RNA sequence: GUCUCCGUAGUGUAGCGGUUAUCACGUUCGCCUAACACGCGAAAGGUCCUCGGUUCGAAACCGGGCGGAAACACCA
RNA sequence: AUUCAUAAUAACUUUUCGAAUCGCAUGGCCUUGUGCUGGCGAUGGUUCAUUCAAAUUUCUGCCCUAUCAACUUUCGAUGGUAGGAUAGUGGCCUACCAUGGUUUCAACGGGUAACGGGGAAUAAGGGUUCGAUUCCGGAGAGGGAGCCUGAGAAACGGCUACCACAUCCAAGGAAGGCAGCAGGCGCGCAAAUUACCCAAUCCUAAUUCAGGGAGGUAGUGACAAUAAAUAACGAUACAGGGCCC
RNA sequence: UAUCUGGUUGAUCCUGCCAGUAGUCAUAUGCUUGUCUCAAAGAUUAAGCCAUGCAUGUCUAAGUAUAAGCAAUUUAUACAGUGAAACUGCGAAUGGCUCAUUAAAUCAGUUAUCGUUUAUUUGAUAGUUCCUUUACUACAUGGUAUAACUGUGGUAAUUCUAGA
C-alpha cells in the first residue's frame, strides 16, 4: 500500500493474441500484500489503458515479506478481452457472471435418465399416465 | 404437510391386538390386495385362518405356528392428519419385558379391550394383563392414550350398547387410579377382524352417537378409530438437548455397511457423525440413516430412524447403547445411581441386595439395592424417616442401587424419556420409580 | 493392443522436446503427418514452451483456430501437427518466419529466417521410382511426392522444393566435399564435410563427416542431410554452426560471457 | 500416473552407535557449534563422505583427463566458493583432508556468533528461528545456511525486526500499554 | 435376537428342600540339609453362578438375570 | 540380389473407382439471355508414397530340480511335393511320400510364497536379495468356447451358449458380471471419502464452445523422505581461572 | 564410510555355530506425537463375491428439420437466425485396473517383411462410365423408403416392443 513501485519485467508483445505479457514484480514494504484490484488500477496508466483491459495472476508473496512476484497480461480492447480471457478470470473481476449449472452429479444422473428414453418422451409420458392412471 | 407421530399398541391375550392393528394398516394404505390374499392362503394351510391380519406384523415362524405375538414389530400407515407407526405389543406375562421395550419407544397407546362375554372378566383380573399393560404405559412416559373396545360382534348382543357402556364404566374406574383422566381419553367401539368402525362409520351399530374428549389444547369428537388417531396431540420433541438414543437393533445391510437403528429420544442424528455406545464403549461413525425403507438427512426426536455404523463392527455396536455425539456429552456406564422407585406391590418384602430386572428405557437388568436412604411420603418428595429398616407395599423411598450387570442410565431432570423406569419381581410389577442422580464411570 | 494407441504419457515423450515431469502425466502426442512422432515437434509445445507466445493449451487452440500460423505454406489447424526438420512456420502477424533446424546440443531451435528464405525448403529424397502410367517421382524426407523429376536425381540427394508451387528447382548430388546436416542419433545437429564412405553392402551405410575444426565423426547414411557444397550452405545455418565444443570449452565460454 | 518425486536420506547412522570415544567427540562438537540433534552431525558427516568419495574417484585418474579436470575444478570451485577451502589449497588433495569442523564453521549459526550479534550460539539459534536476522534482503530462519564468502558482508538485522529499528514489538507493547495506562 | 443342554474348592469335581461335603491332585504346615531331594509326620482350602419367591425350613421346587457350553435367527 | 517398380499384348468381372454432396462471397464476356464463363472452401472418392500402427520373424540372454534320462510321432511329430486357408511366409490345415527332429554343452517332466525388463535395498571391489506396484512390452474382465460390426476385438462398462455364482417375480418371464472411480461383506498380521472440478496435462467427436471417477483438487493418512518449536538473554546469593595490590 | 564383540575350558590357542550390531522405496504392530515441503496406500491370504451412484458420447459458416420448441425475419416466398430429439458419418479396440495363466513362453537388446494389412493424417493421383454406344435414356438432373413425429397400444417388470 506504501511505496508499491510496480516494476514490470520480461515484457513481450503478442499481435497473435492481441496482448502483452510481463512478469510483474511488486514490492510491498511494511504492508502485507497488494490486492488484485490495486495492481490492476495502476496497471492501466503505465500501459496507457483502462482498468477493464488488464489481467494479473499469481502474486505468491516472497518469504520474509516485502516482495511479491506475479505474471500479468494487458489486452487492447474489451471485445478482444472477452474473446481471449478465460471465463473464470472474467467472472472474477467484474467481467461476467458464472451461472450455476447445478453440479456434476445431477447432470450425470439426468443425462443417464434421458438416455433411458428413446425420443422426446411426450408420447411416452401420456402413454404411461393413461396406463397407470388407476 | 403432515406431521409424524408414533403409536404403540397393548392389551390382554386374544383381545385382537394384531388383528385390529394389521387390518387397520390394510385399510390405511399399508399393503395391496394380493399380499393379504397370500397371507389368507398360507394361514389357511396352517389352520389359523383368523390370524391372517395378525400375520402382517407377526412375521416369524414360531409366532405364526403358535399364533402368539412374541416380540414387537413395526409397520407404518399415513392417516388424514399425519404419519404414524405402530408397536405391536405381545400381550403376555411370559413376554412382559418385550412389551416394556416397545412401550418405552412410544408416544401414544391403543389399549385394546375385549368385549365378548367372559373374556373381559379374565382380562381385568389378578392374573390378567389389562391391569398391567395400562399401568406399564404410564410408568414409561405414555401420558396420552386411547382405549378401543374390540370384538363387538362376538359379545352379546353384538354391537349392542350396554355391554359397551359396562366396559367403559369398568375401565374408567380403574384408569383413574393409574393416572389417566377418562374424560381426556377417547373410548371407541370397534371390530378388528370384521373391520367395523375403524375407517368408516359402522352400519351394524347405529346406537353409538360418538366419543368425545376435553383437553386444555383442544376438544375432539370423532366417529371412528382412524379419526381418534388423528386427534392425538403432537408430543414435545426435545431437539436442542444432547443426543440420547438407546439403540433398538444393529443390522448388517447388503452393500451399505453396518446400520444401527433406534429412535432419537433427544437431539438430532445425521449421516457423517461419530457416536459412542454406552455400556460396551465402542466409538464409530455412521454411513447413512433410514426410516421404514426411506432415507433421511435429519433424524429428529421421536423417529424410527436408523443410522448405520462404519469403520467398526455389528458386535461392537449393540441394542442398548446411546449414540451421544462423541462430540457432545456421551452416555457413560453407571456404577451406582440414586433412583427413587415407589413400588406397586411386591409380594415379598423389599430390603437390600434385591436385584430386579430394572427395565429403564429399552434395557432390562438386575439391580441390587445397596441400601435405603430415606422413607419418603407418597408425593412431593417429603422426607418422613431417616435410614429405614425395611419397606412395604404402598410406600415411597429414595434408594441407591448397584446393577449386577453393566447398565447405562441417566437422570430424570436431564432426559425425561431416559429417566423413566419400572421394577419387576415374582412375575409382577413390584415397584415404579425415577432416577434423579447417577455416578458415571 | 486391439488397435492403435492415441495417448502419450509424460515419461515416454522424446527428450529433445524439453518437457517437464510435473505438469500433468501426459504429453502432446503428435498426430499422423509428414514426419514421425519421435523425429518432429508438435505445434502446441513449439508455441507454448519455445516461443512462449501461448501459456495454456486453449491459447494455442485459439491462436491456431484464428488462422495465423502457416506451416510449409499451409495454414494448418491441428494442435498436434508433427512439424519436424525442414519445416517453416510463417506468421502473418508479428512479421516473423520460423524455421525448424536442429541445434548443436541436440534439440530444436528458434532460428529466424528472412521472407525470401522461407519461400524455399530443402528436402532429402528417400525413394525414386517409376509409378503408374510410367511417370517418375521422388519421395522427400517430409513425404512430399513430386512428379516428373530430373533424371540426374537419385537416392540420397537433396532437392530445393519451391514450397509455394511445390516444384523442384535445384538438386545437390551426394559426393565427397559436400556440406551436410546430421539428423538423428547421438551426433545429431553436427555440420561438416564428407571425405569418404565405406559401402558395406549389408545395410547401415556409414559416412565419415569431418567438421571445420578437423573433428571427424561417423554417422549412418540414414541420418545425413546434404545442405550444400563445401563452404557454401544453401540454407542459413543456425548459430554456432555445429562446432560441438567440449564441456571444458563451453565452461570457459560461459566464464568469458558473464 | 505422474512422475514420482525423488527423495533421499541426507544422514548416515554410525556403524558403531555405542562407543565412548565417538560419543564424547560429537557432544563436544554439538555443544561448541550449538546443535540440538546429533543427526545434524550425522548429516554434515554424510556430505563429507560423499564429496570425499567423489574426490577419491577423481584421484585414481591420470592428469589432463577431461573428466577428472572438469569435475575436479567444479568441485574445487564450489568448495572455495562456500568457504570451506582456502584459495591456496585448491589442489584436489586437501579436499580429502577436510574435516567436519571446517564445514560446521561455515554454518550461518557460527557466522552470526563470529560477527558478534548473538553473544552465544544458543542465542544465535533463537535469533535464527525468531526471524530477527536476514541475509541480504531476505529473512532466513534456517540455522544451516552455509554462507559463501559473498553474502557474509550482507548478514545484518532484517528491516522487519524490532532489534533493527522497525515496529517495537509484541511483549514490549503489552508492557508499554500497561505502564502508560497505569500512569494515565 | 428366539429356543434348547449344562454351571458345584485351587485344579479335579463329587453329593444331596427340614443339613456343603467327599475324593485324588494340589494348598499350606512340623520334618531333615545349606538349599535340597526323595524319605516323610499333620491340617488350611465352597452366597452350591446371581436375584427373587415358594418357603418352619431350598443350592437343589419354581421362575427371572448372568456366565459358559450348543443352536436357529438378525435386509435403516 | 527378384518372376522388383513399370509398359504393352489376348481375355476374364456377376463388375471396383472415375463427385446426382455441402457452406460463403457473388464477380466478368457480350451473340443484352434464368444465355455463356468465374473464386475461396468443406465432404467423399480409385491408386501410389508417407505417417500413427498391427502381425510374423534373424542372433543372444531367465529361478530351483536327474528322489525327472531320454523326449516327440496313436489322432502332426521332422522334411519334401501339391492343394486349401490366411491380409501374408509357414504342417497353419489337408492328400501322398521319406523317417526324421531334440538330448549330460541339462532336452523332456515337476515345483514356483514366477508377468518380464527399465530398476530398488545392501555393501571397498566382487556380489547377494527383491522387483504385483507410477515407465515400456504382455495376459485377463468369474472359468472356457463361438461370433457380428468396424481399418483395427476374438472386445465382455458388445452380444450367443454351457458350468459354478447371483438379482427382480401379480411363477409366465426378465435383467447381471467392480482384478474401472468411491463404497459394502468375507479373507487376514496387513492397506483411505459412497467428496469437488474439467481450472490445469491430454484424448475423442461433425469439432475452438461439448464429454472424459483419463486426469486434477480436497479429505483419511507417523508407508517412506526434507527442514525444524519446546527456549534464550541481563542483573543479585554462592563457587571459580589467569593476574593487580 | 575395506572395523567387530560376548558365549564350550580350571585356564590357553583353534575350528565351528549361536547371539549381539547397522541398513531396507520390506511390511505389520506397540507407545508417544507440536510445525513446513513432498508423498505410498485392498498386491501378499480370496483373479472371493458385490447393494447403490458414476465412469464415452459427439457438430461447424459448411449431412439431413415445418419440434404442431424459442426470439426476431422485414437482407431474403423454399428454408435460409438459434436449435431438443432422430436418421447419418465417426469414436466407443484409447484410457483405467489387476498379475490369475505363462520358465526360449513372455520380455530385453538387436534384424528382416525381396513374406503382409494399415482407419486417420501428409504429398500426389481418374478429358476414355450414353455399350447396333442415331432416339436405346432427365443431365439447367432421376427412383425408393424409413426414423424423429401424429394417433391406437400391450406386459407386474426391462435402455422391453407392435399395428396404422
Amino acid at each position: 500500500s506504501d511505496a508499491v513501485t510496480i516494476r514490470t519485467r520480461k515484457v513481450i508483445s503478442n499481435p497473435l493474441l492481441a496482448r502483452k505479457q510481463f512478469v510483474v514484480d511488486v514490492l510491498h514494504p511494511n504492508r502485507a500484500n497488494v490486492s488484485k484490484d490495486e495492481l490492476r488500477e495502476k496497471l492501466a496508466e503505465v500501459y496507457k489503458a483502462e482498468k477493464d483491459a488488464v489481467s494479473v495472476f499469481g502474486f505468491r508473496t516472497q518469504f520474509g515479506g516485502g516482495k511479491s512476484v506475479g505474471f500479468g497480461l494487458v489486452y487492447n480492447s474489451v471485445a478482444e478481452a472477452k474473446k481471449f480471457e478465460p471465463t473464470y478470470r472474467l467472472v472474477r473481476y467484474g467481467l461476467a457472471e458464472k451461472v450455476e449449472k447445478a453440479s456434476r452429479q445431477q447432470r450425470k444422473q439426468k443425462k443417464n435418465r434421458d438416455k433411458k428414453i428413446f425420443g422426446t418422451g411426450k408420447r411416452l409420458a401420456k402413454k404411461v399416465a393413461r396406463r397407470n392412471a388407476d | 404437510e403432515k406431521t409424524h407421530i408414533n403409536i404403540v399398541v397393548i392389551g390382554h391375550v386374544d383381545s385382537g391386538k394384531s388383528t385390529t392393528t394389521g387390518h387397520l394398516i390394510y385399510k390405511c394404505g399399508g399393503i395391496d390386495k394380493r399380499t393379504i390374499e397370500k397371507f389368507e392362503k398360507e394361514a389357511a394351510e396352517m389352520g389359523k385362518g383368523s390370524f391372517k391380519y395378525a400375520w402382517v406384523l407377526d412375521k416369524l415362524k414360531a409366532e405364526r405356528e403358535r399364533g402368539i405375538t412374541i416380540d414387537i414389530s413395526l409397520w407404518k400407515f399415513e392417516t388424514s392428519k399425519y404419519y404414524v407407526t405402530i408397536i405391536d405389543a405381545p400381550g403376555h406375562r411370559d413376554f412382559i419385558k418385550n412389551m416394556i421395550t416397545g412401550t418405552s419407544q412410544a408416544d401414544c397407546a391403543v389399549l385394546i379391550v375385549a368385549a365378548g362375554v367372559g373374556e373381559f372378566e379374565a382380562g381385568i383380573s389378578k392374573n390378567g394383563q389389562t391391569r398391567e399393560h395400562a399401568l406399564l404405559a404410564y410408568t414409561l412416559g405414555v401420558k396420552q392414550l386411547i382405549v378401543g373396545v374390540n370384538k363387538m360382534d362376538s359379545t352379546e348382543p353384538p354391537y349392542s350398547q350396554k355391554r359397551y357402556e359396562e366396559i367403559v364404566k369398568e375401565v374408567s374406574t380403574y384408569i383413574k387410579k393409574i393416572g389417566y383422566n377418562p374424560d381426556t381419553v377417547a373410548f371407541v367401539p370397534i371390530s378388528g377382524w370384521n373391520g367395523d368402525n375403524m375407517l368408516e362409520p359402522s352400519a351394524n351399530m347405529p346406537w353409538f352417537k360418538g366419543w368425545k374428549v376435553t383437553r386444555k389444547d383442544g376438544n375432539a369428537s370423532g366417529t371412528t378409530l382412524l379419526e381418534a388417531l388423528d386427534c392425538i396431540l403432537p408430543p414435545t420433541r426435545p431437539t436442542d438437548k444432547p443426543l440420547r438414543l438407546p439403540l433398538q437393533d444393529v443390522y448388517k445391510i447388503g452393500g451399505i455397511g453396518t446400520v444401527p437403528v433406534g429412535r432419537v429420544e433427544t437431539g438430532v442424528l445425521k449421516p457423517g457423525m461419530v457416536v459412542t455406545f454406552a455400556p460396551v464403549n465402542v466409538t464409530t461413525e455412521v454411513k447413512s440413516v433410514e426410516m421404514h425403507h426411506e432415507a433421511l438427512s435429519e433424524a429428529l426426536p421421536g423417529d424410527n430412524v436408523g443410522f448405520n455404523v462404519k469403520n467398526v463392527s455389528v458386535k461392537d455396536v449393540r441394542r442398548g447403547n446411546v449414540a451421544g455425539d462423541s462430540k457432545n456429552d456421551p452416555p457413560m456406564e453407571a456404577a451406582g445411581f440414586t433412583a427413587q422407585v415407589i413400588i406397586l406391590n411386591h409380594p415379598g418384602q423389599i430390603s437390600a441386595g434385591y436385584a430386579p430386572v430394572l427395565d429403564c428405557h429399552t434395557a432390562h437388568i438386575a439391580c441390587k439395592f445397596a441400601e435405603l436412604k430415606e422413607k419418603i411420603d407418597r408425593r412431593s418428595g417429603k422426607k418422613l424417616e431417616d435410614g429405614p429398616k425395611f419397606l412395604k407395599s404402598g410406600d415411597a423411598a429414595i434408594v441407591d442401587m448397584v446393577p449386577g450387570k453393566p447398565m447405562c442410565v441417566e437422570s430424570f431432570s436431564d432426559y425425561p424419556p431416559l429417566g423413566r423406569f419400572a421394577v419387576r419381581d415374582m412375575r409382577q410389577t413390584v415397584a415404579v420409580g425415577v432416577i434423579k442422580a447417577v455416578d458415571k464411570k | 493392443a486391439r488397435g492403435p494407441k492415441k495417448h502419450l504419457k509424460r515419461l515416454a515423450a522424446p527428450h529433445h522436446w524439453l518437457l517437464d515431469k510435473l505438469s500433468g502425466c501426459y504429453a502432446p502426442r503428435p498426430s499422423a503427418g509428414p514426419h514421425k512422432l519421435r523425429e518432429s515437434l508438435p505445434l502446441i509445445v513449439f508455441l507454448r514452451n519455445r516461443l512462449k507466445y501461448a501459456l495454456n493449451g486453449r491459447e494455442v487452440k485459439a491462436i491456431l483456430m484464428q488462422r495465423h500460423v502457416k506451416v510449409d505454406g499451409k495454414v494448418r489447424t491441428d494442435t498436434t501437427y508433427p512439424a519436424g526438420f525442414m519445416d517453416v512456420i510463417t506468421l502473418d502477424a508479428t512479421n516473423e518466419n520460423f524455421r525448424l533446424v536442429y541445434d548443436v546440443k541436440g534439440r530444436f531451435a528458434v532460428h529466424r529466417i528472412t521472407d525470401e528464405e522461407a519461400s524455399y525448403k530443402l528436402g532429402k529424397v528417400k525413394k525414386v521410382q517409376l509409378g503408374k502410367k510410367g511417370v517418375p517421382y521422388v519421395v522427400t524426407h517430409d513425404g512430399r511426392t513430386i512428379r516428373y523429376p530430373d533424371p540426374n536425381i537419385k537416392v540420397n540427394d537433396t532437392v530445393k522444393i519451391d514450397l509455394a508451387s511445390g516444384k523442384i528447382t535445384d538438386f545437390i548430388k551426394f559426393d565427397a566435399g559436400k556440406l551436410v546436416y546430421v539428423t538423428g542419433g547421438r551426433n545429431l545437429g553436427r555440420i561438416g564435410t564428407i571425405v569418404h564412405k565405406e559401402r558395406h553392402d549389408g545395410g547401415f551405410d556409414l559416412v565419415h563427416i569431418k567438421d571445420s575444426l578437423d573433428n571427424t565423426f561417423v554417422t549412418r547414411l540414414n541420418n545425413v542431410f546434404v545442405i550444400g557444397e563445401q563452404g557454401k550452405p544453401y540454407i542459413s545455418l543456425p548459430k554456432g554452426k555445429g562446432i560441438k565444443l567440449s564441456i571444458a570449452e563451453e565452461r570457459d565460454r560461459r566464464r568469458a560471457q558473464q | 500416473p505422474r512422475a514420482p518425486r525423488t527423495y533421499s536420506k541426507t544422514y548416515s547412522t554410525p556403524k558403531r552407535p555405542y562407543e565412548s570415544s565417538r560419543l564424547d567427540a560429537e557432544l563436544k562438537l554439538a555443544g561448541e557449534f550449538g546443535l540440538k540433534n546429533k543427526k545434524e552431525i550425522y548429516r554434515i558427516s554424510f556430505q563429507l563422505s560423499k564429496i570425499r568419495r567423489a574426490a577419491r574417484d577423481l584421484l585414481t585418474r591420470d592428469e589432463k583427463d577431461p573428466k577428472r579436470l572438469f569435475e575436479g575444478n567444479a568441485l574445487i570451485r564450489r568448495l572455495v566458493r562456500v568457504g570451506v577451502l582456502s584459495e591456496d589449497k585448491k589442489k584436489l588433495d586437501y579436499v580429502l583432508a577436510l574435516k567436519v569442523e571446517d564445514f560446521l564453521e561455515r554454518r550461518l549459526q557460527t557466522q552470526v556468533y563470529k560477527l558478534g550479534l548473538a553473544k552465544s550460539v544458543h542465542h544465535a539459534r533463537v535469533l535464527i528461528t525468531q526471524r530477527h536476522i536476514a541475509v541480504g534482503k531476505q529473512i532466513v530462519n534456517i540455522p544451516s545456511f552455509m554462507v559463501r564468502l559473498d553474502s557474509e558482508k550482507h548478514i545484518d538485522f532484517a528491516p522487519t525486526s524490532p532489534f533493527g529499528g522497525a515496529r517495537p514489538g509484541r511483549v514490549a507493547r503489552r508492557n508499554a500499554a500497561r505502564k502508560a495506562e497505569a500512569s494515565g
